[PDB]
DNA sequence: ATTGCATAAGACAACA
DNA sequence: AATGTTGTCTTATGCAAT
DNA sequence: ATTGCATAAGACAACA
DNA sequence: AATGTTGTCTTATGCAAT
């Protein structure tokens, strides 16, 4: 867990997808900061194809101070050289996924490709996704994997990048600090302001502040 | 003048009557300066509604625990009453274990017939992996109440209550002061049931055994006088059952059954 | 129903050790009751008859046979106390241990079948008797076995769900209480009263409402 | 037929109405069997006459203690009311010895004047050498209670749970809302004290203090209709004084002064 | 009349270390003087003192005192105007602000030294029993007689009689006339006892069939 | 003409861009409190296009709840009729050309419009793009109008994207705005709207709102 | 002591009042304390008879007379007394602690009370032949039929001679095996059955039995 | 006119019996209620007499209200009121010889002679008695009369020195029966007593009743 | 007569 | 040894007006 | 009209 | 998770008789 915030640290790769096919292959840019995605579509592997995905990620999500890539041909190419002059961002090369330089682009692609494939059987395609509802199960598995918590955090990836009652306890007093949730018909359950936890009581041993 | 009414409160804090005489002021002032306090009104108003029933028999059954000394060593005994009829069955073992409500619940089934549901408190030998997996293959429902309260069950802790009495009652008006021998165990156990199921309690026409068994269910009965919590009455409302303590109503559209205190209940027209 | 019951005592070998299994079965309605005893005695068929009493009600008479402890004085003053006349019988006729008889012999098929169902052979675990006794008493109590239309409930109880309060009579207006009216609920003061006729509800004073008959 | 009955309850103890329906019986033989079983009633008659007070001011006087968490380190507070006119003196000090109770009554003594008897209960610096001698060199009676029972000073415990009230208003009303800052502390006790005596409570139309120091006491009063213990009512009384709650009587030749509750007394003619 | 005009002032007490500061207020209506000793010489602990002081005796109309300078500090001005008291101040000892202050405080200064040789005190009293002597002095210089009339300050103070009435009401009769005259004497629940104000005629009747006279 | 909320209200449009031959059947999308413009491409009018398009505005700018859109032959076709109650979204169509609704998005259309030209003859692609460079391009565009400027604003837009009763004041009118969470005996736990603030008022200071 | 009419005390003492018939017979009951004097001038067998008899006459026939070695008290007329009297007899120094010392006590108390009664009338030392059975008798009445000491009842009447309800303790249970000694207004003193302790209790926490 | 109260009233007189010569002379002194009496017998007859004899008699039995005597100069004596005074008694004087307050003295009288004339013959001295056992014959009659009762009386004079309101029940029977005294009394029953079988059982109040 | 008012009557709670 | 109390609240009731 | 009755209404308690 | 209950007692009230 490095200390830098987002937008600092980019990492890219590209993926073969058979389902999206005859547009079979897409790519996802990830940060090591916020690991939040943004994705293309393309059949072929292409110097412009990396461009596509470089202006969509950098609109949706901001500017990169750093990206760390690998070694492929056309990532050198002269038309995606002459964007990065424009852009003003540095590139980096390494040796093609060892644990410094690819850092969780890999795992991105393993579970944007697992997650577009149930999205798939949910909506019931086994074999392929056709040139039509690619749009849509994409936008659906983004919305899922962004706008939603992953895992466990104190803040969602987009993030990173009750009246008051008094209850009895019995020893007889009335605590302070718990806010009615659901206030059902003869019970009721209250959560404490500090420990933020449920517990259910019963309508007759509950009275409020002010 | 209610300013110097305003001052005393807020430095003083008095009730209103004092506060009328000492300034030469009337109902208005005193009243809506008297609340202005918070402190001055803080509990004075707690929400109770108190409703736990079934319908019909064998829908709703409940649940508890009894430590009786004069039944030593097997002094624990369950007790089970149905809600609909409040007929009672109690069973006796030596241990709080799931096997012993396996026990209960089999006679209380053979007894009564199959119910629907078991209101109750969570036990420790209850709430466990046997009883819930018997009770899962055996078919039927079972709804704890909030952990804590022995008072969502108040039907079977007062049936409990009352079980109690008829058995001390019988065991020493039958010559035994401080505990039974292990030869009128049953004796004790088989004519309390007895005692508590064919013959009818306090004022009602009614036995508990033939309300089990040849129930009075009404389909569609009298327009009663309701609350909604809007605050006060409405009418245009049907009532099912009406028990001395509370009574059960039923809309004439939504057509819900719930259970609401007598309070808020009176007769239309 | 409940006017001639009876009993016997029939060995079970697998109830180890409680192994004496009493049966009651009345004639009427031919429903089961059945507990487990250690050993036979005087005051185990008095306890067995306070829990039938308890489970079907009290009957008008008993016909057992003329074992130890069915003659013995104990049961005798016990049923004279409570007023079931008893009436004992040649220990195996068919006058009367015949239905007993056939709900022996129900009742052993029936554990049979229940504890090779439950996983066991020729031991029932001590604390799993019960279970199986309330198992079978349920199942031959109410469930029809072979061709009957009811089960023994049905036939003992009269099961019929009534929905109309008892007749009563209302003071009309001319100071006498005409019958033929049916009370509804019980209500504060008032007590929402039918008519056997024209069905509608009246909410009347409780003070003028008095039963019929 | 009665006996069916005579031996139904004696073997069964069956309530009286299932007694009259299950063998053909009416009201008397139903009511007088169902006393013949001493088991049957036992309890319910708890005998209950229930009345302190003194009849003029300072004639008797309560005390009690509080544990009052807002005035650490102080916190022990004693508490003296007047029963003739409930004006209520209170102060503090470190611990529970007999010089806190020494410095306690002596302020007291200065504010309200001088008493004849203090009721209360038992302290350990209470029925002390030192408070007793000490009280014996003043020459005021002393008659502790009953030793366990913190009710027979049930005015003081009354008005001690309204200082408590009056006190924490005040105080979380000023903006302290867990404990009381060394300087506020006569703050607290003055605002207490001034806001009890001086200003009347509840719909009495006197004031504690103007109650103290201008008491109305009738000499001769109206008659009413009592108690004797013999059962019910008699005539031939006067009462002196009529509390909300109870009431003092006279006698028209004994001349006694007792205090009996108002369910005790009623209006003559 | 009575509780008109308060005085106040401070003395030093060496009698009673560490608590060398005692503090005494006087009425002038009647002279029913209340005293109350503080360690240090603040705004709070005098404002304390005050508090005290019209606990025990009341809300004053104004209080005289010297020109010191916490009698009229802003803490003490701003609380007072609170109270609602008309503050006045004058010469440091003027025979009008101070009176009857060093009257009293001759009074005091006597009794502390005559009840401490009482009970056998000459340097100083423990700091246990500083409260019981002040409270005893305070008790013989309010409930007794030092002057030479027939009224204590406490009976010229709050008019202490013993009644035998209370409030006149109003009955009414059964023709619909009400009728004062009556005089009410015990309030019993339903019913009223009133006593007639010439035969002295007590009669019991209903609550709602009385009404309050005047 | 500023909104209320984010992700409450939308408005749509249809526009044609001939330099975008043959796919030159745009549909256009813009929010109104929080003003985010988003588009996809097509060539023909059809309910398939219209579905793809609202699919993929539905996760670039998040679930939808009713959107304004005009009349046509595809917002009232069956399937995308259908598919608004699939999703839950509601129609207020309005008329071909009203005013009130659609001057916005015509705007937008305008913006647009310029933005690509400006854009794209300044790389060097003057009248017509060709099929591999009209992605990058439209990138292009919507990234000079995603995270620079929109044109005046000192705050950007996509840097911004119980029963009612009456109760009682000691003014003596009867005041509405509030909603009551929890009752209670003797006074009840209301809520404005506005301020959402949670207050106990006594039972004798309500009435019902209408 | 235990009961009167058991055991007597009777000694011989000198007033100078009663000179020269300045000696003087008295019995005292240990267990009552009860005095007989008869004015006897010279200490002999016959003295001693009479005095002894009318101790009898006055207070009642006893069981044992304790008295010392003097030879007047063991003689043979003294003896045949005690005999056809069926009395015992027990001699002594006397001196004796526990024994024989009350007498010595009642005879201080006798030579006190009738100084007291003769100063009273106008006698100091020497009183006439008139007087000296007046004041002896007069003695006799005031110590006899008015309580000396701090008791409640005269030493003459120290001369010869409920239902049950439970009670509610700490834990709640009801016992029984209690009694109601005395019953007020609002109290009553309950007694145990074995132990026999009495302890106060509220009217309010006793219920009957049977 | 027995119901008047014990150490009350006591009445006095000389009379001489033919066996305490050569002492002969005698005083006698009796209470009306309380029927004991306690005699010196002196071989003198004067007022010191009389009043050694009183102060005697009033050490033995109790403190009366009032001691009456007949009217003569045996009982005026100025010395007589002077201890009167020093008591405080109440006094009066009759006929001596009436019979408003002597018969019963007379009684007494002769039966102390017959009591004094039986002892004597059981002893063993049939006219005169040495002055040795004159105390113990006195003391015997003295203790006969107290401590034992005269005549079928169960009262002893003794018992005459220092001695629940009445109500009625229902029984089945409906019979009130008399014989109970509440003890500890309720609002729903009462706590009854029997006057001599003394038995405590806890009756309805819808069953007792006062008596008289 | 119906709604609202001005008061009286009754119910709950808690103080080591 | 030597006993519940009463401020605060709720509901019901009757007068007064409309 | 007064006493007694036959019933209805309200109050208390305790169940780990 | 998921809410007091009700037999027994007391008092008040109204009818019925005398
Ligand atoms: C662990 C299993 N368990 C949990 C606890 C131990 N518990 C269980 C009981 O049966 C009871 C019980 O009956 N009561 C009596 C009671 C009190 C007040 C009422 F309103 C009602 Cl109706 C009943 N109380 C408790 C209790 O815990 N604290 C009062 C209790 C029980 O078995
Ligand atoms: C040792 C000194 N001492 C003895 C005990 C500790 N105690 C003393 C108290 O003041 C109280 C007290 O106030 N209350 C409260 C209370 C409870 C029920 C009532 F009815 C009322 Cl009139 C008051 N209870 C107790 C108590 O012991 N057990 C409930 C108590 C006290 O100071
Ligand atoms: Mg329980
Ligand atoms: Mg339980
Ligand atoms: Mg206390
Ligand atoms: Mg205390
Ligand atoms: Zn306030
Ligand atoms: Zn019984």
């Amino acid at each position: 867990p490095r200390g830098l915030g987002p937008l600092q640290i980019w990492q890219t790769d590209f993926t073969l997808e058979p389902r999206m096919a005859p547009r079979s292959w897409l790519a996802v840019t990830v940060d090591t900061a916020s690991s939040a995605i943004v994705v293309t579509q393309h059949g072929r592997v292409t110097s412009v194809a990396v461009q596509h995905h470089w202006a969509t990620a950098i609109a949706v999500l901001g500017r990169p101070k750093a990206i760390k890539t690998d070694n492929g041909s056309c990532f050198t190419s002269k038309s995606t050289r002459e964007w990065l002059a424009r852009w003003g961002i540095a590139h980096t090369t390494g040796i093609p996924g060892n644990s410094q330089g690819q850092a969780m682009v890999e795992r991105a692609n393993r579970l944007l490709k697992d997650k577009i494939r149930v999205l798939a059987e949910g909506d019931g395609f086994m074999k392929r996704i056709p040139t039509s509802k690619q749009g849509e199960l994409l936008a659906k598995a983004m919305y899922a994997l962004n706008h939603f918590e992953r895992g466990e955090n104190t803040k969602t990836p987009i993030q990173k990048h009750g009246p008051p009652v008094k209850i009895r306890i019995e020893t007889g007093e009335w605590e302070k600090g718990w806010n009615v949730l659901v206030w059902g018909r003869g019970y009721a359950a209250v959560k404490n302001r500090d420990t933020d936890k449920v517990i259910w009581v019963p309508s007759r041993k509950v009275k409020p502040d002010i | 003048p209610l300013r110097e009414a305003k001052d005393l409160h807020t430095a003083l804090h008095i009730g209103p009557r004092a506060l009328s005489k000492a300034c030469n002021i009337s109902m208005q002032q005193a009243r809506e300066v008297v609340q202005t306090c918070p402190h001055c009104n803080s509990a004075p108003a707690l929400e109770a509604g108190v409703n736990p029933r079934g319908l019909g028999p064998l829908q709703i059954w409940q649940t508890d625990f009894t430590l009786e000394p004069r039944m030593a060593p097997r002094s624990w005994l369950a007790v089970t009453v149905d809600t609909a009829s409040s007929a009672i069955v109690v069973t006796q073992h030596g241990r709080v274990t799931s096997v012993a409500v396996q026990h209960h619940w089999a006679t209380a089934i053979a007894v009564l017939g199959r119910p629907k549901a078991i209101k109750t408190d969570n036990g420790s030998c209850f709430t466990s992996k046997s009883t819930r997996e018997w009770l899962a293959r055996w078919g039927i429902a079972h709804t704890t109440g909030i952990p804590g309260n022995s008072q969502g069950q108040a039907m079977v802790e007062r049936a409990n209550r009352l079980l109690k009495d008829k058995i001390r009652v019988l065991a020493e008006g039958d010559g035994f002061m401080k505990r039974i021998p292990t030869s009128k165990q049953g004796e004790l156990l088989a004519k309390a049931m007895y005692a508590l199921n064919h013959f009818e309690r306090g004022e009602n026409t009614k036995t508990p055994i033939q309300k089990h068994w040849r129930p009075t269910v009404l389909t569609e009965g009298p327009p009663v006088k309701i609350r909604i919590e809007t605050g006060e009455w409405e009418k245009g409302w049907n009532v099912l059952v009406w028990g001395r303590g509370y009574a059960a109503v039923k809309n004439r559209d939504t057509d819900k059954v719930i259970w609401v205190p007598s309070r808020k209940v009176k007769p239309d027209i």
